[PDB]
């Protein structure tokens, strides 16, 4: 691509000269009638209608602004394959049913037409032409014009797998973060998630501000279900592909140590009993297993070694597998040999995997690959 | 509005006043009538508009004994304000 | 492929051969809009002005106004004999405007943005810089006439609130950038014209805004988007106090600050330039 | 109660404070630093106090003795002249001056106790930020307030003596109606015909008024004093209801008021929309609860969505009930669109109890010309004429081509080309007896009673109508071709004369057969060529 | 039920089979006379299939009767036409419709 | 209000007074005319224009069976009839009217009708004061809708119009072309002429459109019901448009874009009609999707040249942008279709019949105002233009029309200038389409070149 642009650096291959000819009939008799007329209308009366100023002097700058008209227009034009143009027909006409939807039974309509959307062939192989239509921001605009059901769920879908499918059209939903988080009163979060994933570049360009919310929302938490979504939104963030980023890492942590907001035996009788709860204390765990000057951080993750047994537990409480595996994950990155021995429970598991003739089928794989930890009488 | 007992039961001074807008002779009156803040002198009518709802202090028309009631006329014209 | 090349291409040269400049034309439109009971732009500032006086609370981005106000803005012992003539030429720029009102627009419209940053108050004020820019001092006589005139209080109001926003150096952003200047410098160089020329009854109108009902102390203002910025600028230091040689993305990224600490004291001498 | 308090309510009437110096006199002089005053709150008209029942208190004015309500301000916390008569010197300034509050006679500070209420106590030493610095009031707002303040005390006297006469049958009223008309013009909207920066001030000025009687609640008690209003379609005596009309009309023109400029104001009635339609239809008042209506639906479009069917079935009833309006039409258009997004059920619904009925609104489609030419003659024995038809294209432009051949009597019956009697058309007045066209049969009084024929064929280029009458007796029957069509017409009007008409539409050529038969029956009976005998000669007008 | 009245006679020999595309010209206004329908109105012929049940049950049996040429009343029962539900916006609940179909063509 | 009226005659004049009430009924409801001093107290058809004392009063009907006989008898209804203090007259009705004089049942009057309406009414010679006065379920249950609601409701619209004998009505323009050949007396007309007329169903009676304009609170009402009707259609509400399509009717819009005796507010009512119960959806659907801009690379969109071998009507059209499908309305069984071809013509064609004649400067002028001649007319075009309806070579008469290269050069009110400022701006969108088409093909074929150079590397 950037290649091309070195073959359109042309102007400081004898075909740059066609290119020449090219712009110099680009520079351009509906001018001076528009340009002239206009400034007639203006001269001879004031005109007194606001809406009708409003668009005299919208002609009257497209007119003169020859060049930059094109400009603000090439972004939204974009070039497509003969052969599979009628997949677009398909597309905008489909587009055009939400967009009516923009202004507003209809809910079965556009779920329909957003799953026709889903459908089309047109859509993987141009995602800049997706982008360009702003389609997302439509689809994201009428999510947001429902809050303040099912539909909304169908356009998370949607903005979801438009996350998913390219990184730089994953930019365009990065930029609606805070606004998606204002959004939040709770999947939206699911959303701002699959827009944090894959680019670690995103990962970091994000503001502290929408964790501060994040962790707000957490503090709204004083009874919850909401809990294990939010660490989960969390989780995505910090961990990103597998490197601990220290920049949003550090930041969480000490949000999170101000509004928190005994506990292991509330996870011991979680374990005896609301499968939520363990699950927040898993995915909380987890959370600060994601997350490794900066030195500090790890020793107030030491204070929260109170693991270990919560592993002990969970092998006596076969619900487990997930739990116990984010109680290893903290134990990996929080926390020599002989201790690895006191741990070693894991051996019991193994004589359970062979129960799978279930849950424990799960189980069996989520502990062969976290069988790599312990790698590492 | 009365005030004498300033003690237990204060008086409800926020509409007690009143600005003097204008003060004229009695025959300067006239002029203006038929068509800064200098002091008032005896003799002279004053105009009296009121501190809060703004109307001007003027004898009225209708009665309550002969005696016209008291009043706060809109506006400026007129002789009785 | 084929479609893929083309929409490259096209990308690509959005970002090239279309600049160039056909921009030159911006003074013969705004030329053609002085050609005689109120002028074309005239007409156009007044509409511009009506719109900021209507309680739209928060603003729309409306492109049509940042067209012209960038529009405007594009507007404006022989080299002393030609650099007084290109003042003349400039002040009759100006006159071609705040004439027509154009302090006006400017001012309404930057008390209309309230606290709001977007890419309106940017142009807005890039307006009164070109309307000013000289120290010009008949557009400041139209603008503190207004302001004493229409009693509009929000205009302080809106410009406590974008310093109260605006940008510092920062300290945390930058590691994520290891790993927006402009309109500030736009805001304090446009109130740092509207006292050069050194107008004593406007800076002392800064000072306290006398009418109005709500007192604003915006000298104070500025200084305090200055301390917080030093207090960035300390932090920038330490932070490479040990490492010696600077980054380049750690040099354009203070040359950043410094111009803006630069514009800021200069504001802060034309707010007491005069004695 | 009393709190310190951020966010949104510095704009509020409620949080507003007038000074008020023991002094009778020089009340205005600066504010010096000790001087005893008695703080008021400006919406209650409550002085502040301290009290031992209730520690810090506001409470009202005749409660308030001076030591016990009064205060001073202290530049720090130090417990450390006379009264001058003069204005004395200089001093508070709204914006440099951190002022601590001390009370007078116990000399407690005020401080506060420890969701954004945070209530305010007294205290001998308190936290370092007891200095609140005094903030002026616009002395629009200010007006407002005060005028409040009268305002809640008259329709408080007010609604407590609609209650003193409410239950059981057997105080203030033109005070009130003068308030309420001083309040609507207090309320009037900017004229539009006024340039546009004023009128915007003026305008934004009437959104703070509008607001700060409803942060007061004043529309709340407004709406309580036209709910208590309701009870009565006429207790009090004959002099104090016979103004009620007056006083409840301009509650809905006040209560309107209010609304036209804000989208809160009408999105507090949100839950008070039922009501609303619900005295719709009271017929009495009725404009102004229409225009509220109006009024809120404009700019409230979260209040569109709380509309049902119910409502709808009210507007709609309630334009059965007063004629046309187009007031009430608008409505219908408010609740069709918000502020531009649209509303479809709603639309729906209007649509479903409106249109389906057509029997309400005007209605309207393109008609063809009904005409007819008499021959002339006029016909008081019995008479007898033919009516051959050579063309017709009956479904030419839109309507069959009508060719309804009868009689009529002169002293009635008058076919102005369109308009007139549903739709135009022949037979529409009782004085006319065609035949013809759809199923043949009759037309009186435009009714299509359908009588049978041996054939029941309609008018073709080649029909011959063969039409009947008699003198005396005033049976009338008309035929096709000579056939037979049953016994129609009986017993009708024998005054003036009956004359043949033969209408038309559209491209139609019909033969009258009169004299020069192609076909005559001695049934009737009498040729009406006969009757052209008078002296002007036969010719069709 | 249905009750179908003839107006004026076509041909008198064709009447309609299943799956024919119809071809006709009606109107139609309720039993107060008021229209609510025109096919002449929009001066285009509407061709329908008959049996395919698109249309309401009384228009589906009443054209049979009708012969190509053919003008005929229809007096429609509601239960044939919309019966409790009336078509939205345009026939009440429970109405009779009154047309004056012309049955063009046959195909 | 037990819910009744006073009256009285205080004048030198007693004549004729024909009360008929303006509340009919179809098909208990007791109808009582008190009197305190004979009186004619009956209900009466809707068609009544006899000014006469000649009483009374002004119809029997019989079906044979093949020979005469009976299964004959109907109604007799014009209608109803009656005859030293006060007097009560009362008129209960369901069906079959019944009569009760002074509280006595002595009826066996006219009483039989198959489903007609009846204005209550009361026909009186003034015996001067207090004259008359009015009222088993009341009859307010039953004349408006909310039936049956027993309590008795007095109603605003309780009108009492008196028959006037001279009420003034139009005098038509061009009508039908009279003949009558005195070859056997053979009466003949030809070419056909159609009111824009409407019925007021309340108390049923016609009249045209076209005389409407001197009811100027009439055309105040049914203007707002047209914008009413515009108001329903708004954005996609297809749902009822197909609804409305039964409401006026297709051939109404085109007279109503044809006639220039229709007054103003109503004319740019049925303008906007046209532009919300059919061609509004589709072109709001066509606005977003024309500014995208999206183009394929198919062999008629390589060409583009930009300059012609310039003009804003070029015919490359090319992008994508999806037709506007329209399913026709039918009531047998969303979105509404319209004679398209047909009416483009039709829109040329007014906006031809007015920039002539407008260009002869006419004080007609057409809709009452210039505003109400070229607004809903250039809004229409508009919108129409925009729709991508026309062939480009009725853009060329548009800019014919306009540039000259007649109506642009012309001085204009501002509504229209407005309207002509939208659609000129339609024609600089145009413009920038061509642009930004000319050159996606020339980075189409630019793309060809370059590519061929690529594989030289």
């Amino acid at each position: 691509q950037d290649l091309l642009a070195h073959c359109g650096i042309q102007l400081e291959t004898s075909l740059s000269s066609r290119l020449r000819s090219l712009l110099e009939t680009v520079r351009l008799s509906l001018q001076e009638l528009v340009s002239h007329m206009v400034v007639r209308w203006a001269q001879e009366d004031y005109v007194q209608s606001p809406e009708l100023v409003r668009a005299m002097f919208s002609l009257l700058h497209r007119q003169y602004d020859g060049l930059g008209e094109l400009l603000r227009a090439l972004p939204r034009a974009y070039t497509i394959s003969p052969s599979s143009v009628e997949d677009t027909m398909s597309l905008l006409e489909c587009l055009g049913q939400i967009r009516s939807l923009l202004i507003v039974q209809e809910e079965n309509l556009m779920i329909q037409s957003i799953g026709n959307i889903m459908n089309n062939k047109v859509f993987y192989q141009h995602p800049n032409l997706m982008r360009a239509l702003g389609m997302h921001e439509t689809v994201m605009e009428v999510m947001v014009n429902v809050l303040g059901p099912k539909m909304v769920t169908s356009c998370c879908r949607f903005l979801c797998y438009f996350c998913r499918i390219s990184r730089q059209n994953q930019r365009s939903m990065f930029d609606h973060l805070s606004y998606l988080l204002e959004n939040s009163g709770i999947t939206p979060l699911d959303v701002a998630a699959a827009s944090v994933i894959d680019n670690n570049e995103l990962a970091l360009a994000l503001q502290e501000q929408d964790l501060e919310k994040v962790v707000s929302y957490l503090a709204g938490c004083g009874l919850p279900c909401g809990g294990e979504r939010y660490l989960d939104f969390l989780r995505f963030a910090v961990f990103v592909n597998g490197e601990s980023v220290e920049e949003n890492a550090n930041v969480v942590v000490r949000l999170l140590i101000r509004k928190p907001e005994g506990l292991l035996a509330a996870i011991e009788e979680a374990i005896r009993i609301g499968h939520a709860i363990m699950s927040f204390y898993a995915a909380l765990i987890d959370l600060l297993g994601r997350c490794a000057e900066a030195l500090r951080i790890r020793a107030i993750l030491r204070s929260l070694l109170d693991d270990l047994v919560g592993i002990i537990s969970l092998p006596l409480q076969i619900f487990v597998p997930d739990h116990k595996a984010s109680m290893v994950l903290f134990l990996d990155r929080v926390y020599n040999q002989d201790f690895l021995l006191h741990v070693l429970v894991g051996f019991l598991p193994d004589m359970r995997a062979a129960a799978s003739l279930t849950e424990m089928a799960l189980a069996l794989n989520r502990y062969l690959c976290l069988a790599v930890l312990p790698l590492i009488p | 509005e009365p005030t004498s007992n300033a003690q237990n039961v204060p008086p409800d001074l926020a509409i007690c006043c009143f600005t003097l807008e204008q003060s004229l002779s009695v025959r300067a009156l006239q002029e203006m009538l038929a068509n800064g803040h200098r002091t008032l002198l005896y003799g002279h009518a004053i105009l009296l508009r009121h501190a809060h709802s703004r109307m001007y202090l003027s004898c009225l028309t209708t009665s309550r004994k002969l005696a016209f009631d008291v009043g706060l006329q809109e506006d400026a014209t007129g002789e009785a304000c | 492929p084929t479609h893929r090349a083309c929409n490259m291409f096209l990308e690509s040269y959005k970002a090239a051969w279309i600049l160039t400049e056909d921009h030159s034309f911006e003074d013969r439109m705004i030329d053609d809009l002085s050609k005689a009971k109120p002028d074309p732009l005239h007409q156009l500032v007044l509409h511009f002005s009506r719109t900021a006086l209507t309680e739209k609370s928060k603003l729309d981005e409306d492109y049509l106004y940042m067209a012209y106000a960038d529009i405007m803005a594009k507007s404006c012992e022989v080299s002393f004999e030609e650099k007084e003539m290109e003042k003349q030429r400039l002040l009759y720029q100006q006159s071609r405007l705040h004439t027509r009102g154009a302090a006006e627009m400017v001012l309404q419209m930057i008390s209309a943005c309230k606290g709001e940053t977007g890419a309106m108050v940017s142009s807005t004020l890039k307006l009164g810089i070109s309307i000013l820019n000289g120290g010009n001092a008949e557009v400041q006589q139209k603008m503190l006439d207004y302001l004493k005139d229409k009693k509009e209080v929000g205009f302080f109001q809106s410009i406590q609130a974008l310093m109260q926003t605006c940008s510092v150096l920062d300290l945390n952003a930058f590691e994520r950038q290891n790993k927006d200047d402009e309109f500030t410098q736009d805001l304090f160089r446009f109130l740092q014209l509207l006292c050069e020329g050194h107008n004593n009854d406007f800076q002392n109108y800064l000072r306290t805004q006398t009418g109005n009902t709500t007192t604003i102390n915006i000298i104070i203002c500025t200084v305090d988007y200055l301390l917080r910025l030093q207090e960035s600028i300390s932090d920038f230091y330490w932070y490479y106090s040990g490492k010696d040689v600077i980054e380049e993305q750690g040099k354009r990224n203070f040359s950043k600050a410094m111009s803006v600490a630069k514009q800021v004291f200069n504001s802060l001498t034309e707010y007491i330039q005069g004695p | 109660l009393v709190y310190y308090e951020g966010g949104a309510v510095c704009t509020h009437a409620r949080s507003l404070w007038r000074l008020e110096p023991l002094r009778i006199s020089w009340s205005g002089s600066h504010l010096r630093w000790g001087q005893p005053l008695r703080i008021r709150h400006v919406t209650t008209g409550r002085y502040l106090a301290l009290t031992e029942d209730q520690g810090l208190v506001v409470v009202d004015a005749c409660k308030a003795h001076t030591k016990a309500t009064s205060f001073c301000f202290r530049v720090s916390k130090e417990k450390l002249k006379r009264d001058v008569e003069g204005m004395g010197p200089p001093e508070i300034k709204y914006g440099e001056s951190l002022c601590f509050v001390q009370h007078v006679a116990s000399g407690l500070w005020l401080t506060y106790a420890a969701v954004l209420k945070k209530k305010a106590i007294l205290h001998q030493e308190g936290h370092m930020d007891d200095a609140l610095f005094l903030t002026r009031c616009q002395q629009e707002e200010s007006q407002a307030a005060r005028m409040i303040h009268s305002t809640a005390g008259l329709y408080n006297q007010f609604i407590k003596g609609l209650d003193s006469f409410s239950g059981k049958p057997r105080l203030p009223i033109e005070a009130v109606i003068l308030s309420l008309q001083d309040l609507i013009g207090y309320f009037e909207p900017p004229s539009e015909e006024l340039q546009h920066e004023e009128k915007q001030s003026k305008l934004r000025s009437l959104r703070n008024r509008q607001s700060l009687f409803q942060e007061e609640g004043m529309l709340s008690l407004v709406l309580n004093c036209i709910d208590r209003l309701n009870v009565y379609t006429t207790y009090a005596g004959e002099e104090a209801a016979e103004s009620w009309k007056e006083i409840v009309n301009l509650l809905y023109e006040l209560l309107a008021s209010l609304i036209r400029g804000n989208r809160a104001n009408c999105a507090l009635f949100s839950t008070n929309l039922d009501w609303v339609v619900s005295k719709l239809d009271r017929l009495e008042a009725s404009s102004g609860i229409l225009e509220v209506l109006y009024c809120v639906l404009i700019e409230s479009p979260e209040v569109l969505n709380i509309i049902q069917e119910n409502h709808i079935k009210s507007i709609i009833s309630l334009l059965d009930k007063h004629g046309r309006n187009h007031k009430v039409l608008d409505v219908l258009c408010s609740l069709c669109v918000c502020n531009g997004v649209a509303v479809r059920s709603n639309q729906d619904l209007i649509t479903e109890n409106l249109l389906p009925g057509r029997e309400l609104l005007l209605q309207t489609n393109l008609i063809n010309y009904v005409t007819s030419i008499r021959p002339n003659i006029f016909v008081g024995g019995k008479w007898y004429f033919e009516v051959m038809v050579d063309e017709v294209v009956p479904f030419l432009t839109a309507q069959a081509t009508h060719l309804r051949v009868g009689w009529a009597l002169t002293e009635g019956y008058s076919p102005y080309p369109g308009g007139g009697e549903g739709w135009g058309g022949n037979g529409v007045g009782d004085d006319l007896y065609s035949y013809g066209f759809d199923g043949l049969h009759l037309w009186t009084g435009h009714v299509a009673r359908p009588v049978t024929s041996p054939g029941q064929h309609l008018l073709a280029p080649e029909d011959v109508v063969s039409c009947c009458l008699d003198l005396s007796v005033p049976s009338i029957s008309f035929r096709i071709n000579g056939c037979p069509v049953q016994g129609v017409f009986e017993a009708f009007n024998l005054d003036g004369l009956f004359f043949p008409v033969v209408s038309f539409s559209a491209g139609v050529k019909v033969r009258f057969l009169l004299g020069e038969f192609k076909f005559l029956p001695p049934p009737g009976y009498a040729p009406c060529h006969e009757a052209v005998l008078p002296r002007e000669r036969l010719r069709l007008e | 039920g249905v009750q179908v009245e003839t107006i004026s006679p076509g041909d008198g020999r064709t009447f309609p089979k299943r799956g024919q595309t119809c071809v006709v010209h009606y109107t139609g206004m309720l039993e107060d006379g008021k229209k609510f329908d025109s096919s002449r109105d929009r001066n285009k012929p509407f061709k329908f299939m008959l049996g395919k049940q698109e249309v309401i049950r009384g228009w589906e049996e009443g054209v049979a009767q009708m012969s190509v040429g053919q003008r005929a009343k229809l007096t429609i029962s509601p239960d044939y036409a919309y019966g409790a539900t009336g078509h939205p916006g345009i026939i009440p609940p429970h109405a009779t419709l009154v047309f004056d179909v012309e049955l063009l063509k046959l195909e | 209000d037990l819910a009744h009226r006073t009256w009285g005659s205080q004048n030198s004049l007693v004549e004729m007074l024909f009360l008929r009430l303006s509340l009919p009924v179809q098909f208990t409801y007791y109808y009582s005319v008190r009197v305190f001093a004979c009186v004619w107290v009956g209900w009466v058809t809707p068609d009544y224009h006899q000014h006469d004392m000649n009483f009374d009063l002004s119809v029997t009907v019989t079906m044979g069976d093949e020979q005469g006989n009976v299964h004959s008898s109907l109604k007799c209804s014009n209608y109803m009839v009656w005859g030293s203090h006060t007097d009560l007259v009362i008129g209960c009705l369901v069906g079959l009217m019944t009569f009760t004089a002074n509280g006595k049942e002595s009826n066996t009057f006219f009483q039989v009708e198959p489903n007609t309406k009846l204005f209550p009414a009361v026909f009186v010679l003034p015996t001067h004061q207090n004259v008359i006065q009015f009222e088993a379920a009341m009859f307010l249950s039953e004349r408006k809708n909310p039936a049956p609601q027993c309590p008795p409701r007095l109603e605003v619209q309780m009108l009492m119009p008196v028959s006037w004998s001279r009420m003034p009505n139009h005098f038509l323009q061009v009508e039908t072309r009279r003949a009558g050949e005195r070859l056997g007396w053979a009466v003949q007309c030809q070419d056909p002429l159609t009111m824009m007329a409407l019925h007021i169903p309340e108390e049923n009676r016609c009249m045209d459109i076209l005389e409407l304009s001197e009811r100027l609170d009439l055309q105040r009402f049914h203007s707002h019901t047209l914008r009413l009707y515009r108001a329903v259609c708004a954005l996609g509400n297809n749902r009822v448009a197909h609804a409305l399509c039964s409401h006026v009717d297709q051939a109404q819009l085109l007279h109503a874009l044809e006639d220039a005796h229709l007054p103003g507010p109503l004319r740019a009512g049925y303008y906007d009609l046209l532009i919300s119960i059919h061609l509004e959806s589709a072109c709001r659907s066509r606005r977003s999707m024309l500014s995208e801009y999206i183009v394929p690379l198919t062999p008629e969109t390589r060409a583009i040249t930009l300059f012609p071998p310039g003009l804003p009507g070029v015919g490359v059209t090319t992008s994508l942008r999806p037709p506007h499908h329209f399913s026709p309305p039918c009531f047998v069984a969303l979105s509404p279709a319209i004679p398209l071809e047909a009416l483009r013509d039709k829109a040329l064609r007014m906006l031809g019949e007015a920039v002539r004649d407008g260009g002869q400067h006419a004080r007609d002028p057409v809709g009452g105002s210039v505003e109400f001649q070229f607004v809903p007319v250039l809004k229409l075009v508009s919108t129409l233009l925009v729709m991508g309806i026309f062939g480009d070579e009725d853009v060329k008469q548009i800019l014919k029309m306009i540039e000259p290269e007649g109506l642009l050069q012309m001085k204009l009110p501002e509504s229209v200038k407005l309207q002509m400022c939208n659609l000129l701006e339609y024609f600089c969108d145009q413009e920038l389409q061509h642009r930004v088409e000319s050159l996606a093909a020339f980075a189409e074929r630019y793309v060809d070149k370059l590519q061929a150079n690529q594989r030289s590397r």
